[PDB]
């Protein structure tokens, strides 16, 4: 799929993902949720080749849910991101690789810190204050480089995110039909239903 | 090819054309593009004819095995996912499919899943697939409401295929209608496009560009 | 997948009233080089069948070894190996046709065109074709390669349909075959003057003729041909 | 296409089949492949059908003007030279494969021409997709000092071999005989061995079977007086 | 093709087979590859039949116009005209020509013009696809100042072997003898040269 | 490079009557511009009152027919000599074809017979196994020449009743076996005139409750 | 990509007793997209009729070209051009573009005004004349047309019987071609009257 | 091509062909131009030797070069059509490349340039 | 460029053309007018390869303006469309063809009729009640086939046009930044400044 | 390469040049192309040097193991083992091998195995790039039942011509004589064979 954004503020991680799904000529859907909850305090958004994206995301989800039951314990965002990276790093030298890029937003309950990880289909992992995949960063990073502060509130993070989406809606040729926004904090995962 | 399916108050309408071509040559005008998976589930045929036929009657076999083992009707979600997981195993090998898996159960209500040979599986309210899909979308989008009657919904599906059959060179022949209820699907006949066009033109006042 | 290296050209054949005739020249070409001049491309199996092979010679030698092994195998625990349970032309063909189609299906063909000629137990004439693709067909006359384009037209003037077979004697049939071999020598650049001919008759059995030559050739008219248009001297 | 040429005692004969094809489809069942360059110089063509006619008429036109200029009857070697030089200049792109035959004050002649411009001389020749079937017959039955009747028989037999055995050739046999000191006789449909059998059924429709929307008279006449 | 020209005591002799091919089909089995560009200047043709016929016709025209103005041309002059056409049009031609002629001053001469358009004056020359198989035989058996009968035998035996091994060569062996006495055509049939 | 496929030409035609079915085909076999055989049977009796033809690449065609004939044999062994119904045969052939989905049998298959109510039946297949029951179906080289004619003369398409001018269609009256054979012969005679790969002979297999009968007719050999 | 099947369409012509008929469909498209149902492919210059299938821009261009040429012909000759002469003009005009041709399939139909003899002819894109006694076909459904004409046609049909034969030949051929249809026209041509009939057909 | 020098100097330093072209202008019907404070008026003479004339279709003496510029003339009528056509083409060419209509001075400078060119070009008068 | 639509109603012709101009990655402009006035009662919209479109349109404009001055007369829409077709038919066999598709909307003052002509880059001309180029027709023709009447008013034509644009904005993947709409009638050419 | 094997009255003689090339560079000018797979069964190698060395080493292993079980193998048997390797691995090999051997029962025998992997028993055989130039010479000059000295001269003269015309061939002429008397190696240098 197309645009996926992420921003880590003071006490939460915010992920924004486009709603459009395009089958070449036509837009088949304009309400698609490009994300999966891996654990109560860990969310993963994704974008890449059709089919592979959901197949990969659900496979990861199943594995983390299996771990949670076996140990009666939630893995840290860092631990989840490493597991995901290894799967993609394994995938890139397979017969047919997963063509999937992901953002992992999680709140570490031990350290009481939000964390945002950016991983591409090759298995290239980086921890960032804000990140993106595809052409999304080309339009948004200049705004984020200017306005971002590490002590931002969740409301300030959403406002900076709106400015990013407005710039995308102005200068991008494709109509991505807006974004679904989700927040990850100490209380878990919730969706902002008006954006 | 033009195939559509949409959710509404009274269940699901499925409508398809009947034409098959090999290049410019019209091979058949009497093709069946609705696969009757079982008495409760329907699938549409677009892309590869064999791939859709073979794997959707296979799907029917898997659904039958499920309800024997679990003593319960299979969900549309589970049925669609068996098909999508199967074609995903073959990804790269050259399968060609674009289909709507349609059903109506207690727990879900009327449900439609678009399933693709590159692995895509999407739940939705309105889907339209084929070379004439854009023409059918136009009529659907401007006339669709949730509170359509069964009679008006059936006509909307019939009219949308006609729109595609007229403009799209590779769509036509005849229109096959289906109405999916919770107690199973109901067939609503075969309608020749040649006869249907003139009937609709006169009664509706549409197609003034065409002399009749 | 390969390419043919050392190759053999046309095999020609036809039915007549009491049996079948088959013929093929004794050349093994290496591209345009006429490299091997003593190659036997007609291979008899028992006293009722002759298999004629064109195309890749290395693959021909392999097929020759399969047929040799087939005769050995048929004799095992078979008291009627030289009587009722002897190898028929139809058995030999079906076996080869199976192999040819299987090999093309593994994308590793035996690069040949084969004609099996023979007479069955009940006296019926057998003549059928198979090639590297596993394609098979039967006809009153059959020919491979250049023979298909030049021999068949001449042989079809003798036997044009099924009803012409009882009206065709062995003398008339052999005459037609020998003439066709001469025509191929005139016009095929990968042919030779030396050839082998085999007759399988329901009365007189298998007659195998080696070291035959193309004779009665017309070349004298060449002396009057000068230049390419305007030249007089 | 099958075309042949055969020399005999006092002249030359050419022949051809009458099938023209668009891939596997028969476009015309009674095509005319024997072309006239001049009254007593005729040629048969294979390959690109437009090219064989175009090149025959151009050279035929220039041959006529040459004949008027020189006050002499045209020669086959002139037609040959003009055809090959034209075809060589176009490097094979004009896909004309011709058998040129005729009689002139010098005598009787028979040549073949390839699309690239190469020519050759012979007593018997064949060209086209059925040339191998035809040449098989010619190599089997040709001899020196053929009569007129023997040459016509041999030529038509060679075309028949093409008709029956080559899928590119079919239908009828056309012949043209050019004898020294005589008018050239063009024998159109000399043999007709492929007449279609009567159909099992008549497909004449009842009048009024076809649905009609509008009728109108078309004005083919010029603007009228008064 | 198999072609050759050989100088000897009384002049020069040209030799050739008669086979013309389109692929494996022999399009003409009685071809005349020995071609006349002047009374006692002939050539042997190999390569594209269209190209070598077009070239030879142009050379014949050039030497006819030369003769009308300056009298009989030399064999060297004929070779030069061939070369000019082959060299300047090397990108568009596939021609291998051997030029052979008889003067009274220079006697028998042979010039070979390969693909590139270079000229090479030689005591004898061989060319065509079939020539590859007789480089050994010809080099061992050629002598200078042979007699007419010896030269005819040398060419007959040589082209016989070329024909035997080269599928592209065959038919009759044509020869043209160029001496002070005049121009003599010879022909030898398969039954004769195959048993050698 | 090695090409595992070829084209043997040929044309086949299946028509389903009220209580009968015919499967016809020309007997000519070809490659490029050459004739391999003037009489090479292409339509086969497969047992259980079923006739079959697999037109296109003859090697694949012969392989498929051979495997189906075998499937009929083993159906009898495994299921107490039960008669294989035409619909069951059709589904079985789909699985034979789709089994080689990624290296297909390069043929267009047609079978004919009677259904379990005794009515005429024809089934048509693509190379990879998709199939339909049909009333009228031509296959192979001259299919495009034959089908429009059948639409007009069997189904009476574009034909209306005189006097009404387009308002009333010509009624779809049932055709006899004699009437169908006339249309088959005229179809192939016309195809022979205009398609180079069609000719030599026409073999028709007729299927009724009484069994399978054969008819042969000459075609033009040019 | 193939210029001769971008726009689609068909033309057919037939001879009868003291008459000729020429007919065509009305579709113009951009591959799968149907663009126009009024694109007539039959034109006439005096009493000579010309049908043209193929690339639509060339169909329009050639009509304008032959109108141009037949108008100058008439002014100089002081008479209308005849079918036999016009056939040669079409052939000449097409061959002059031998190595950059118009992608068309023309069909000529008419009656010679002096002899009264019915005449039809067809051409390939490059000028080769096919002058048949019975019928001529052209376009994207030419195979289908060959099949219909070969079975439906019989010689010496009366004008009103010929109308039914050619109409059924066109209609049923067009219905087996994706790029043909969307209406049809039939011209019945006699020595001094011409009738033009639009046919009712399926619009898919 | 015809290259003859028709316009040449004479011993007294005159180009007679240019001077004889002025004598043709002297013969032509009178034309007059007057500019006011906010307008320009062009007046022209029509010789009444020609009656039975159709004034609807007869070429008018004043010609629009563009929507904002006009041209009148005295002299050879056929010659003026060539200058008018060239001027009209140049006016549209100026609009196409400069994206602004011609000034009156520019259009005059162009027409005057064409006239000059025909006084030292070979083969022309 | 992208979408150009046209519709001929009772007494006028309406042309609608997209405003976006995209240089691959970015949308450089969102207010571009893809049309030229050829004469007071004739308008031409265009779409095709960059540069060629405007170069062709202005070239045609100059030629028609030249004709108008020379003859003191406005050419009919039919006459203008034929001139344009010939230029494109000439162009297609040139060294480098004009890759330009056009719609010509004009009001014929002699016949008192509106006329709409559709011409593609090959020189394929058709007169239509409504037309389009590119993929625009694929989305809009089913709506036009249903609702169109020959006796529609200009206001009804604009409403049917709005329904077409709404369908394009829903199902097309590209953001074409709305359309500029212009009306051609007996009084000349005017722009609808609110759409 | 230029290689050949010739049967004669007392047995068989193998012959070869010594040039190994990588393009136009002579990678080895003193190569030994005559290779021993058994006491009196040798081979001549042409084509890929890697392929023919690998094949010969495998054949030598097979015949050594054959000898330990069944005694001395026939020349026909050795040729068959060569063929099996060349035929079954035809897609991956570029090898042209001539097998020559001496039995007491069968005397001198020669088998040639071209690219495809076919076998041909012959009185004599020639192979390698240089063989093309001596087909004519060898066919004219070979006789059956020659003496040792005559056969040495035939091979020397033949390979001399092959070397003269083929750029890929050159160096010394190696020979191996196989008779009842034993195994004799011969070598002939450029100054000797060039003046022939
Ligand atoms: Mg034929
Ligand atoms: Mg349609
Ligand atoms: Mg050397």
């Amino acid at each position: 799929m197309d645009i996926i954004l992420g921003i880590r503020v003071q006490d939460s991680v915010i992920l924004a993902s486009s709603k459009a799904v395009t089958r070449g000529i036509s837009v088949l859907k304009d309400s698609d949720d490009k994300t999966r909850q891996l654990s109560p305090h860990t969310l993963m958004s994704f974008a890449g080749e059709a089919g592979d994206t959901v197949q990969f995301a659900e496979y990861i989800q199943a594995n983390i849910q299996l771990y949670s039951i076996r140990e009666d314990y939630e893995l840290s965002p860092q631990a989840v991101s490493s597991f995901v990276r290894q799967e993609l790093a394994k995938s890139i030298r397979s017969r047919r690789p997963y063509q999937v890029n992901v953002l992992i937003g999680g709140y570490d309950k031990k350290k009481n810190k939000p964390e945002l990880y950016q991983i591409d289909y090759l298995g290239t992992k980086v921890e960032l204050p804000y990140g993106a995949h595809g052409y999304s960063g080309f339009y948004t990073f200049s705004l984020l480089d200017h306005h971002y502060r590490p002590d931002m509130t969740t409301e300030e993070g959403l406002d900076l995110l709106k400015l990013c989406v407005q710039e995308l809606e102005k200068r991008m040729p494709m109509d991505f039909k807006g974004v679904i926004v989700k927040i990850v904090d100490k209380d878990g995962i919730r969706q902002v239903d008006d954006f | 090819t033009t195939t559509l399916a949409f959710r509404f108050q009274g269940g699901i309408i499925v409508a398809v054309d009947s034409r098959a071509t090999a290049g410019n040559w019209v091979a058949s005008q009497t093709v069946k593009k609705v696969i009757e998976i079982n008495p409760f589930l329907l699938g549409t045929m677009a892309g590869g004819a064999a791939d859709c036929q073979f794997w959707e009657t296979w799907l029917g076999s898997q659904c039958r095995l499920h309800e024997l083992r679990e003593k319960e009707r299979i969900s549309v979600a589970a049925a669609s996912k068996i098909l999508s997981n199967l074609v995903y195993q073959y990804k790269g090998a050259g399968l060609s499919m674009g289909t709507m898996i349609c059903g109506y159960t207690r727990k879900e209500g009327p449900t439609i899943y678009y399933v693709d040979s590159d692995g895509t599986r999407l739940k939705g309210d309105i889907f339209c697939v084929g070379s004439g899909q854009t023409f059918a979308y136009g009529v659907l989008d401007s006339n669709y409401k949730w509170d359509l009657s069964v009679e008006d919904a059936l006509y909307l599906g019939k009219r949308s295929i006609l729109a595609a059959a007229h403009r799209d060179a590779y769509s036509g022949g005849s229109v096959n209608l289906y109405h999916v209820t919770e107690d199973g699907w109901i067939y609503h006949g075969n309608h020749d496009v040649g006869e249907l066009f003139w009937k609709v033109k006169e009664e509706e006042g549409s197609f003034n560009n065409v002399i009749g | 997948t390969q390419q043919p290296i050392v190759t053999g050209t046309s095999v020609i054949s036809m039915k007549y009233d009491n049996g079948v005739i088959i013929a093929a020249d004794n050349l093994g070409s290496y591209g345009s080089l006429l490299r091997f001049n003593g190659v036997e491309r007609l291979i008899p199996v028992g006293d009722n069948t002759v298999v004629g092979i064109s195309g890749d010679i290395s693959d021909m030698q392999h097929i020759e070894r399969l047929l040799k092994d087939l005769v050995t195998e048929n004799a095992y625990d078979n008291p009627l190996a030289d009587a009722e349970e002897a190898l028929e032309p139809s058995y030999i063909f079906e076996y080869l046709a199976t192999v040819m189609y299987q090999r093309r299906s593994k994308m590793n063909p035996l690069w040949n065109a084969i004609i099996v000629a023979g007479v069955q137990s009940n006296g019926d004439q057998f003549l059928r074709y198979v090639n590297l693709l596993g394609v098979t067909y039967s006809s009153p006359t059959l020919a491979t390669g250049f023979g298909a384009h030049m021999a068949n037209p001449l042989l079809r003037k003798v036997v044009d349909r099924e009803s012409d077979i009882p009206k065709t004697t062995v003398q008339v049939a052999e005459e037609a075959i020998v003439n066709a071999m001469r025509v191929l020598y005139y016009r095929d650049a990968r042919s030779s003057r030396n050839f082998s001919l085999a007759i399988i008759d329901k009365n007189t059995g298998l007659t195998f003729k080696k070291n035959l030559q193309v004779e009665n050739m017309k070349w004298d008219f060449a002396k009057d041909i000068k230049g390419y248009g305007t030249q007089k001297i | 296409t099958t075309i042949v040429g055969v020399k005999f005692n006092n002249g030359v004969v050419i022949a051809a089949d009458t099938r023209s094809t668009q891939g596997p489809i028969v476009a015309d069942k009674n095509c005319a492949k024997l072309h006239r360059i001049s009254p007593k110089i005729w040629c048969a063509g294979a390959g690109t059908a437009a090219d064989t006619e175009a090149v025959t008429q151009l050279i035929g036109s220039n041959i006529e003007l040459h004949s008027l200029y020189t006050s002499r009857e045209p020669r086959v070697v002139s037609a040959l030279q003009m055809l090959k030089q034209h075809l060589f200049k176009y490097q094979g792109h004009i896909g004309a494969y011709l058998i040129v035959a005729g009689v002139d004050p010098t005598g009787s002649h028979l040549f073949s021409i390839d699309a690239h411009g190469s020519t050759d001389v012979g007593y018997y020749l064949s060209l086209g997709s059925g040339s191998l079937a035809a040449m098989a017959v010619l190599e089997s039955h040709w001899k020196q000092d053929l009569t007129k009747e023997e040459a016509i028989k041999l030529a038509s037999d060679a075309i028949q071999a093409g008709i029956w055995n080559d899928l590119g050739s079919g239908s009828n046999v056309d012949v043209c005989v050019m004898e020294i000191g005589k008018d050239a006789e063009y024998l159109r449909n000399y043999l007709t061995p492929n007449v279609r059998e009567e159909k099992q059924k008549s497909y004449k429709f009842p009048r009024g079977t076809t649905a009609v929307l509008k009728e109108s008279i078309v004005n083919i006449c010029d603007i009228q007086e008064e | 093709t198999s072609i050759m020209a050989v100088t000897f005591k009384d002049g020069v002799i040209l030799g050739a087979d008669s086979r013309t091919t389109t692929g494996a089909y022999i399009a003409n089995r009685v071809t005349d590859k020995l071609t006349r560009v002047h009374d006692k200047i002939w050539c042997c043709r190999s390569g594209s039949a269209a190209d070598t016929q077009a070239i030879a016709d142009i050379v014949q025209y050039h030497l006819e116009l030369y003769t009308s103005q300056y009298g009989t041309p030399s064999t060297e002059t004929a070779a030069s005209v061939f070369k000019e056409l082959c060299y300047e049009n090397k990108d568009n031609l596939t021609a291998g020509i051997i030029v052979a002629g008889y003067d009274d001053k220079n006697k028998g001469e042979v010039y070979t013009i390969p693909l590139g358009g270079s000229v090479h004056k030689l005591p004898y020359a061989i060319a065509g696809s079939g020539s590859t198989f007789i480089y050994g035989y010809c080099d061992k058996n050629f002598r200078e100042n042979m007699s007419k009968e010896e030269t005819v035998d040398f060419i007959k035996h040589s082209l016989s072997q070329a024909i035997k091994w080269d599928g592209s060569s065959g038919g009759v062996i044509r020869m043209v003898v160029l001496t002070a006495a005049g121009v003599e055509r010879l022909i030898f049939y398969p039954d004769e040269y195959e048993q050698l | 490079q090695f090409n595992p496929y070829g084209d043997n030409g040929g044309t086949i035609l299946g028509i389903a009557g009220e209580d009968f079915a015919v499967l016809a085909g020309d007997t000519r076999n070809i490659t490029d511009y050459s004739i391999n055989s003037r009489y090479e049977p292409k339509v086969f009796d497969c047992g259980d009152n079923i006739v079959m033809s697999a037109n296109g690449f003859a090697a694949d065609g012969d392989a498929l027919v051979k495997r189906f004939k075998n499937s009929v044999k083993w159906y009898h062994f495994d299921h107490n000599d039960k008669k294989l119904s035409i619909n069951s045969a059709a589904r079985n052939i789909q699985h034979l074809l789709y089994g080689k989905r990624f290296f297909p049998y390069y043929v267009h298959t047609i079978i004919a017979g009677l259904d379990e109510d005794g009515k005429g039946a024809v089934y048509s297949f693509d190379p990879v196994g998709s199939y339909e029951r049909e009333q009228c179906r031509a296959g192979g080289a001259a299919a495009s020449l034959i089908m429009p004619f059948l639409d007009n003369q069997v189904n009476f398409k574009n034909q209306y009743e005189p006097g009404t001018n387009g308002k009333v269609k010509k009624p779809l009256k049932y055709l006899s076996v004699e009437e169908v054979i006339k249309l088959v012969r005229d179809s192939f005679t016309s195809a022979t005139e205009r398609h180079i790969q069609v000719g030599d002979g026409l073999e028709i297999l007729i299927v009724t409750k009484d069994g399978v009968r054969k008819e042969f007719y000459e075609l033009k050999r040019d | 990509s193939d210029p001769s099947s971008i726009n689609g369409g068909i033309v057919v012509a037939m001879t009868g007793k003291d008459c000729v008929a020429i007919a065509c469909d009305l579709r113009l498209g951009s591959q799968s997209l149907g663009v126009s149902n009024k694109f007539e492919k039959i034109f006439h210059y005096g009493h000579v009729f010309l049908g043209i299938t193929g690339l639509a821009t060339d169909v329009t261009t050639l009509n304008e070209m032959f109108r141009y040429k037949t108008n100058l012909y008439k002014l100089k000759e002081e008479r209308a051009i005849e079918p036999e002469t016009f056939t040669q003009l079409v052939s000449s005009s097409l061959y002059e573009r031998r190595f950059g041709p118009y992608f068309v399939g023309p069909v000529v139909a008419g009656i010679n005004s002096k002899s009264g003899k019915p005449f039809i002819a067809g051409f390939d894109l490059i000028g080769c004349i096919d002058e048949a006694k019975d019928f001529i076909v052209s376009g994207t459904a030419s195979d289908q047309l060959f099949g219909m004409c070969e079975s439906l046609y019989e010689p010496n049909l009366e004008p009103e019987d010929l109308f039914e034969t050619i109409s059924q030949a066109l209609l049923n051929a067009a219905d087996r071609d994706a790029l043909s249809g969307w209406g049809a026209v039939v011209y019945i041509i006699k020595k001094d009257e011409v009738v033009k009939r639009y046919l009712k057909m399926r619009q898919d | 091509g015809y290259d003859r020098a028709l316009s040449i100097f004479s011993p007294d330093g005159h180009i007679f062909q240019v001077e004889y072209a002025l004598e043709a202008v002297k013969r032509g019907t009178c034309a007059v131009g007057v500019k006011g404070k906010n307008c320009v008026v062009l007046g022209c003479e029509r010789r009444s030797t020609l009656k039975l004339q159709d004034t609807r279709i007869t070429p008018s003496k004043v010609s629009k070069i563009d929507s904002h510029v006009v041209l009148s003339f005295s002299g050879l009528n056929a010659d003026s059509r060539i200058l008018i056509e060239k001027a009209r083409v140049e006016a549209q060419s100026h609009r196409l490349t400069l994206e602004d209509p011609v000034t009156v001075e520019y259009l005059t400078r162009y027409v005057a340039g064409v006239q000059q060119r025909y006084t030292q070009s070979g083969g022309v008068r």
